[PDB]
């Protein structure tokens, strides 16, 4: 029985060896502990928005989603109706981003590079679409809690259309290269067996619960901004080892592909932020003209705006599982408490209840399973 | 009154009894800590840190706040022993790249306004 | 005067997209 | 299950703090004044706490303002005069305490500035 | 209401009063207050001896089955002599619904682990020590999680200092990296940004 | 008989009628020991009697499970089980009493 | 509506069972997976000539910052420090007095690139267009002070990409 | 400009040899591009 | 794509597919880079009359959580926190893959 | 409207240049001191008084939304003219 330790994303993993068996996996986080929820306290709302880019930085707008809702939830308005279908596109993108991002890692790690090149080129179209819609292709910060920055360029759609009516080709590919091959087959199958149960208990969501037999999606059961108007199908798996989830990731590749055509027939007329110039700001035009929204623009950019005091727990189906938030606000245009609900970190945490009697090369498998980016869980 | 729930020490007694047998644990560490960090200090200088460590905080007088500093010792000693530490962090303990700061009042005036 | 000129999609709306798996059998016995 | 231990509290050496950021710091107890650019009052309605004034200096790149102590933008918020000496006591920090300041009541009378044979009657309104 | 007003859910409000009310029948030794926001959400209070049956009720009771433990964190407010609230976000797939439970502690009070209740509590109650300081009795391995070794001080309190106490930078006269105390070349910019003239009347507090 | 409930880890249960049953009369039994006026033993028992009852009116499986609104009956026999294990925990920690102690004066005032 | 990812049943007659048999021991789908790459092989890679071909870039997207100024010539900042109260970074610094004229003018102006995060809320929040982020996002440096910028680096880049500043304002001014 | 190439690739720069102060013969850089074929180049508009 | 037929055929027959039909570089088909101006409709709030901002307020309309059984201050049917979910259905587009 | 120390270095629009014992001169030793040539004060100096018979007229900067917020200038006063607080024009009646 021999301890290691593998040094440095970046994780510092703590092991004792009985031979070829994993008998104890200590993960040692905090690698990547910024500080960012004591940092939030000492911003305003908008200022505090561009932090959940960075927590969870291989799914953006999907983080700011959340924060919105929190704040729109706590202020008690809505936002309107093309601002929630554009939040819902670039959320089903944002998806098709991180599970791309997943899959092509996981492979990598394992020793298949090809597929990673094949979809970061799909990865970099998407990225276009998100400079084109926001002036920044990663760090976006395009929703906010009362709608959306700016509308969509004249062209968007048309190219958003023309990139999806090709984008199932890719996952085909994809899938002739992993799906019926033998040696991934053998790294996948019956790797990090999970019981339902378990995963319930060990705070699990997403792929994580679903790959188990567990019929749960926050969208289909819970629907935030239009996910009711919208038809998809949840995969589900059969056995909780690493090949379920593998397929349930491509099924919700697929369904995200579903959604997104949706969305494109369906997108609606109308303004992009709230029209209430006390939470979102006015145009430049109003600004420039009108007194009020002079007023409005000058106290929102120095002040922000002001949220009743309550606390609210907001959570969403972020591609990598449940990701959610405990906001607290005391009355002022400062939240006094930032908790932060990262998927990664529950999963990291049952990471050693999975890798039991497995092989070395098996925990590499295991925690590319677990899609875990250590920007949300060590915040 | 002022009746509290203990932590782990109903009096002082136990609490001290603690006390001791981290100091024990501790001061039988020192040898291992410094042949395997390969540090450049000597044993006696290690045990001489324990010894100041563990005397800064002589003026408790509340069982609650002593078995919670055994508690938080009893995580350094872990820290340490497990070799989650690096070099560094056992070096951290004897500030040798801070300038000394003088105490009496001539020095102090002479370089700024700090007290 | 001016008419309301934003990003929608085309009258009668997009063409389908494929998503289903599509990973044909070539044939040998 | 109690131990019924007759001794103030005191926490000052599981914070954490500095040895010289504790004996060497005087607080400030006190609800803050009203701004006077203002007529609102919602900035006086709860107790303050905040450390002393150090040293602030040039950096020579720059021109920034540099600070070497860590205490400088820390401020905290109270209900109460009392939690805040408490909070102060139990942390080991010197304070100082300012008694609220509160505007005394005013007779105020319209009728008053059109004064038959008094001085407050006014000369233009 | 107008389309600019987030619309309100009657039906939602009453079955959580609803439930609000049987747990606390249910628990009167612990449950010391319930509450229902306006936007459907059901906290409950209790008594910090009664986590371990509260939360094994709420988990296992055929009516309730809150099977999945959401979250686990800590708020710290000075001004009360407990300092800290410890918050319990669940949620019950078989009814679709999400409770709350707030407890609370000082600095010295141990708070009882939930690790035999839910064991996704074992990373969130050493994350709750590391960053408040909150003990946690009888729990597996209590240790820092987050912060750096030999790390003093419990960064979210209040009173921790935004930039820390100390700061690191490689030394080569001992070849290694040290900690020194922190000195900002530019100090961060303090803002007074609340405004007087009181913005929410329905929040308004008694002037004692 | 089906096979493979979709569950990892929950296996099929054949003869669930008199699982159900079992451990119904168990459930039951423990609750007796409660004291007669704790609203838990009433809103237990009342829930546990309509499950029994239930369970002991409808011979077909699947009309079974669409009734009882739990559905895959195995996490239904699973659910008797926890139900059980708390009413037992519910009799050794005795929580109808009073409350223990009130919170302080101002201990859950929001804002400050 | 849900879906079920591995619930396939093998078939169990001689053909499936000789099919799979055939397939272990020939290696079917590894020779259909080098025909995958094969057929990668010989189609057009989409790698771009840099830096002689460049990578396709909007009006709205954010580069290096700059002060404009009107076409008089006179710079449009007036101190109002609306992009210093809302920078989430504290990377503006502002400093300002009247002017020689009695103009509300800025006499310190300072960002630290080493802190700013490229949101562009400074250029949102700016009332007469005078800060901006312009498109340039190739000024690496060789050192950690030229990173620093001060009043004159950034008038200089105003005044050096004012052209296609201007030009990519007018291009999305009606979206904002 | 190739409008038959595929998208960024369609427009592309061949840099001159001696700007400034410098033989630009073998040392060349993106920052050689002034704005308006800056604006042009990186298809941030369609007008040379 | 400037391919010649041969080399169509061959990568057609490797891959197994006809992949002219969807090509994953972009030409033409794309949208211009040069764009019409738009318009941007305004909101809903933006009448001349009978637009009251106290009628639509949202923020002001936020209350505290109502309080059940303060503890400072019948046949009774037990009762849920919801009603039980419904079961999902199979997806009688593709249910099994 | 550049000008230079007597130590050398040129004076910036905001007036500042190192004093001849300020070491921090030598942060310019083998390399420049950025200043920009292009003095705003000068420049809005040099543009003409706009002639209007109105006794209260707007400036919004020009260019409509891309200027800055309009304001409303008074000239009513004869011995100076309507400046904006915004863009610096200068604006006056046709007196005589
Ligand atoms: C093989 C022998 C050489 C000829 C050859 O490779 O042709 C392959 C050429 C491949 O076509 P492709 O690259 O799929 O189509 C893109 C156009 O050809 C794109 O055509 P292009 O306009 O880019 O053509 C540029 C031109 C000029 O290219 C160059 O001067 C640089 C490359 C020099 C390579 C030497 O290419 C050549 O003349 C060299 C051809 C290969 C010479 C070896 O067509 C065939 O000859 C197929 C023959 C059957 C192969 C089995
Ligand atoms: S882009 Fe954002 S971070 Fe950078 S200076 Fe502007 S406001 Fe600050
Ligand atoms: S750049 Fe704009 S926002 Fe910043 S101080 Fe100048 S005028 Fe105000
Ligand atoms: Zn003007």
């Amino acid at each position: 029985n021999l301890t290691l330790n593998f040094g440095p994303g970046v994780l510092r993993l703590v092991m004792e060896l009985s031979g070829e068996m994993v008998r104890k996996c200590d993960p040692h986080i905090g690698l990547l502990h910024r500080g960012t929820e004591k940092l939030i306290e000492y911003k305003t709302y908008l200022q505090a928005l561009p932090y959940f880019d960075r927590l969870d930085y291989v799914s953006m707008m999907c983080n700011e989603q959340a924060y919105s809702l929190a704040v729109e939830k706590l202020l008690n308005i809505q936002p309107p109706p093309r601002a929630q279908w554009i939040r819902v596109l670039f959320g089903e993108i944002t998806r098709l981003l991180n599970h791309i991002m997943a899959v092509t890692t996981h492979a990598l790690d394992i020793g298949a590079m090809t597929p990673f090149f094949w979809m970061f080129e799909e990865r970099e179209k998407m990225f276009e679409f998100y400079e084109r819609v926001s002036g920044a292709r990663m760090h976006a910060a395009y929703i906010r809690p009362g709608g959306v920055h700016q509308d969509l360029p004249l062209g968007l759609l048309d190219d958003i259309y023309e990139f999806s009516k090709n984008f199932s080709f890719r996952i085909d590919e994809l899938e002739e290269m992993l799906t019926n091959n033998r040696i991934w087959r053998n790294r996948t199958v019956d790797i990090g067996v999970v019981t339902a149960e378990d995963a319930l208990n060990y705070g699990f969501s997403g792929v994580m619960l679903r790959g188990s037999g567990i019929q749960w999606d926050l969208r289909k059961t819970q629907p935030y901004d239009v996910y009711d108007q919208v038809e998809f199908d949840v995969p589900i798996g059969s056995r909780g080892d690493c090949y379920d989830r593998y397929l349930c990731r491509v099924e919700e590749m697929r369904q995200s592909l579903r959604i997104i055509s949706q969305c494109l027939n369906k997108m609606p007329p109308g303004e992009i932020k709230v029209d209430d110039a006390k939470v979102s700001p006015p145009k430049r035009a109003e600004m420039k003209t009108s007194m009020e929204s002079l007023i409005h623009h000058f106290k929102l950019y120095t002040e922000g705006y002001q949220v009743p005091p309550g606390a609210t727990y907001t959570a969403i189906e972020a591609p990598k599982g449940e990701f959610g938030v405990y906001l607290v606000s005391d009355g002022s245009s400062r939240p006094y408490r930032c908790k932060i609900k990262a998927p990664g970190f529950a999963h990291l945490a049952g990471l050693d209840k999975m890798s039991k009697g497995h092989m070395l090369a098996d925990v590499v498998a295991i925690i590319g399973t677990q899609d875990i980016v250590f920007g949300e869980v060590d915040r | 009154g002022t009746s509290v729930k203990p932590i782990f020490s109903r009096d002082m007694n136990e609490a001290k009894r603690r006390v001791r047998e981290l100091y024990r644990a501790w001061y039988r560490e020192v040898p291992n800590t410094v042949h395997l960090f390969q540090l450049d200090i000597s044993v006696k200088q290690g045990r001489d840190k324990v010894r100041e460590m563990f005397m800064k905080n002589a003026h408790v007088t509340d069982p609650r706040v002593v078995d919670l500093l055994v508690i938080k010792g009893k995580m350094e000693l872990e820290e340490t022993i497990n070799v989650w530490k690096q070099r560094t962090h056992i070096m951290r303990f004897f500030h040798e790249t801070e300038a000394p700061r003088p105490t009496d009042f001539l020095s102090k005036f002479y370089v700024g306004h700090d007290p | 005067a001016s008419k309301v000129k934003q990003d929608m999609p085309p009258p009668g709306g997009y063409g389908p997209i494929d998503y289903k798996r599509n990973l044909p059998r070539r044939g040998l016995s | 299950q109690l131990i019924a231990v007759d001794e103030k509290l005191d926490i000052t050496t599981l914070t954490g703090v500095p040895e010289e950021h504790i004996k060497t710091r005087k607080v400030r107890i006190f609800v803050p004044a009203r701004n006077n650019m203002q007529s609102g009052v919602n900035n006086t309605k709860k107790w303050k706490m905040e450390f002393d004034t150090r040293e602030r200096w040039e950096n020579p790149l720059m021109g920034w303002s540099s600070t070497a102590d860590p205490l400088s933008n820390l401020v905290l918020t109270f209900s109460t005069k009392e939690d805040a000496v408490a909070f102060a006591e139990k942390n080991g920090w010197s304070f100082d305490v300012e008694e609220r300041k509160v505007p005394k009541p005013k007779s105020k009378s319209y009728g008053a500035n059109f004064s038959w044979n008094k001085r407050t009657r006014v000369s233009t309104k | 209401t107008r389309p600019t007003i987030r619309p309100r859910n009657d039906v939602v409000h009453k079955q959580l009063s609803a439930f609000g009310q049987y747990v606390a029948e249910i628990l009167p030794k612990y449950v010391q207050q319930v509450q229902v926001s306006c936007f459907n959400e059901l906290e409950i209070f209790i008594h910090p001896d009664g986590v371990i049956p509260v939360l094994t009720f709420l988990r296992d009771h055929t009516n309730a089955q809150f099977k999945s433990l959401a979250d686990l964190t800590a708020v710290d407010v000075p001004t009360r002599q407990n300092r800290f609230e410890i918050v319990y976000n669940l949620l019950s797939l078989r009814f679709n619904s999400r409770i709350r439970v707030k407890t609370y502690t000082d600095e010295l009070t141990p708070i009882e682990s939930s690790v035999t209740v839910y064991k996704a509590a074992n990373w969130y109650e050493r994350e709750i020590w590391d960053m408040f300081g909150v003990f946690f009795a009888n729990h597996p391995d209590l240790r820092r999680i987050l912060t750096d070794y030999g790390f003093e001080g419990h960064p979210f309190r209040k009173d921790f200092p935004l930039s820390g106490y100390v700061e690191l930078r490689y030394d080569d006269e001992v070849k290694r990296v040290v900690a020194e105390p922190v000195e900002l070349a530019q100090e961060f910019r303090k803002f007074d940004l609340n405004s007087p003239w009181e913005a929410f009347p329905a929040y308004r507090q008694p002037p004692e | 008989l089906k096979k493979t409930t979709g569950l990892v880890g929950l296996a099929v249960c054949e003869t669930p009628h008199e699982r159900l049953k079992i451990l119904y009369t168990k459930i039951l039994d423990v609750l007796g020991q409660i004291p007669k006026n704790a609203a838990y033993r009433k809103y237990t028992e009342q829930i546990t009697n309509e499950k029994l009852g239930m369970v002991k009116a409808e011979p077909d499986v699947k009309k079974l499970e669409e009734q009882l609104q739990g559905g895959q009956i195995e996490e239904v026999i699973l659910q008797a089980e926890n139900e059980l294990s708390l009413a037992r925990k519910m009799l050794r920690w005795k929580p109808w009493e009073p409350l223990v102690e009130e919170p302080p004066a101002n201990q859950w005032k929001w804002p400050i | 509506t849900y879906k079920f990812v591995n619930m396939r049943e093998p078939s169990m007659d001689m053909k499936s069972v000789t099919d799979r048999a055939a397939q272990t021991l020939l290696w079917t789908e590894l020779v259909r997976g080098l025909g995958m790459t094969l057929s990668y092989l010989f189609r057009e890679p989409a790698t771009i000539n840099y830096p002689f071909e460049k990578g396709p870039l909007s009006p709205r997207f954010r580069g290096e910052h700059a002060l404009r100024r009107y076409p008089s010539g006179e710079e449009r900042c007036i101190a109002c420090k609306l992009c210093e109260a809302v920078c989430p970074a504290q990377a503006i610094t502002i400093e300002a007095e009247p002017r020689a004229d009695g103009s509300r003018r800025t006499t310190r102006y300072d960002i630290d690139m080493t802190k700013c995060i490229y949101c562009g809320f400074c250029q949102e929040a700016c009332p007469v267009d005078a800060i901006v982020e312009g498109p340039n996002f190739e000024f690496s440096t060789e050192t950690h002070e030229e990173l620093l910028y001060n009043k004159e680096k950034l008038l200089n880049n105003g005044d050096k990409w004012e052209a296609e500043i201007a030009a990519n304002i007018q291009a999305d001014y009606l979206y904002r | 400009e190739d409008n038959k190439q595929f998208f960024g690739r369609h427009r592309w720069v061949i840099y001159t040899t001696e700007m400034n102060g410098r033989d630009t013969f073998w040392d060349v850089d993106g920052s050689m591009v002034p704005p308006e074929w800056h604006r042009w180049l990186h298809c941030m508009t369609d007008d040379p | 794509a400037s391919a010649t037929r041969v080399i169509q055929l061959l990568r057609n027959w490797a891959s197994g597919r006809d992949l002219q039909a969807k090509l994953q570089l972009r030409y033409q088909e794309i949208s211009k880079r040069t764009q019409p101006p738009p318009k941007l409709p305004v909101g809903p709030s933006h009448k001349l009359s009978n637009n009251y901002y106290c009628t639509r307020d949202g923020r002001r309309e936020a209350m505290p959580p109502s309080i059940v059984m303060s503890s400072q201050k019948t046949e009774k049917k037990a009762v849920t926190p919801a009603p039980p979910i419904k079961r999902w259905e199979l997806s009688k587009d593709q249910p099994y893959l | 409207g550049v000008r230079t120390s007597p130590t050398g270095e040129k004076v910036t629009h905001t007036g500042q240049a190192y004093d001849d014992g300020d070491y921090r001169r030598v942060r310019f030793s083998d390399r420049q001191k950025e200043v920009n040539e292009n003095f705003a004060i000068d420049l809005i100096a040099e543009q003409p008084v706009s002639e209007v018979g109105s006794r209260v007229i707007s400036c919004d900067g020009g260019g409509g939304a891309l200027g800055h917020p309009r304001v409303y200038i008074n000239l009513d006063k004869e011995t100076k003219t309507g400046t904006c607080g915004y863009c610096g024009l200068q604006f006056r009646q046709p007196h005589h």
